[PDB]
C-alpha cells in the first residue's frame, strides 16, 4: 500500500515497504590537526695560529 | 739578535633553534542542510568561529 507521503524539504517520498524509516538525521563533524616542528643546530669553530 | 712572535685565535659559534606550532580544531554541527553543515563546519583558520 504505502502512499503515506514523507516530506524532506519540499520533496515528498514514498517509503518502500521493506524500510522501517529513512530520515534526514543531518549532522557534520570536521576535525583539523596541524603540527609543525622545526629544529636547527649550527656549530662553527675557527682555530688559527701563526 | 733573536726574535719570536707567536699568535693564536680560537673562535667558536653555536646556534640552536626549535619551533613547535600545534593547531587543532573541531567544528561540530547537528541540524540544517548538509551543504550548510559542511560549509560552516569547514574550519577557516583566519575566522575559526
Ligand atoms: C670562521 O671563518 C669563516 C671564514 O673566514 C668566517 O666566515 C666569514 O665571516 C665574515 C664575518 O661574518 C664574513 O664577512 C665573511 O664573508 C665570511 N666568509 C665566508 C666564506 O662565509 C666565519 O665567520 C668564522 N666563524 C667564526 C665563528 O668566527
Amino acid at each position: 500500500g504505502g502512499c503515506s507521503p514523507h516530506y524532506i524539504l519540499n520533496t515528498r517520498f514514498r517509503k518502500p515497504y521493506n524500510v522501517e524509516s529513512y530520515t534526514p538525521q543531518t549532522q557534520g563533524k570536521y576535525e583539523f590537526i596541524l603540527k609543525e616542528y622545526e629544529s636547527y643546530s649550527d656549530f662553527e669553530r675557527n682555530v688559527t695560529e701563526k | 739578535s733573536s726574535h719570536g712572535c707567536k699568535e693564536l685565535e680560537n673562535a667558536l659559534k653555536a646556534a640552536s633553534g626549535t619551533q613547535n606550532n600545534v593547531l587543532r580544531g573541531e567544528p561540530f554541527i547537528r541540524g540544517g542542510g548538509a551543504g550548510f553543515i559542511s560549509g560552516l563546519s569547514y574550519l577557516e583558520l583566519d575566522n575559526p568561529a
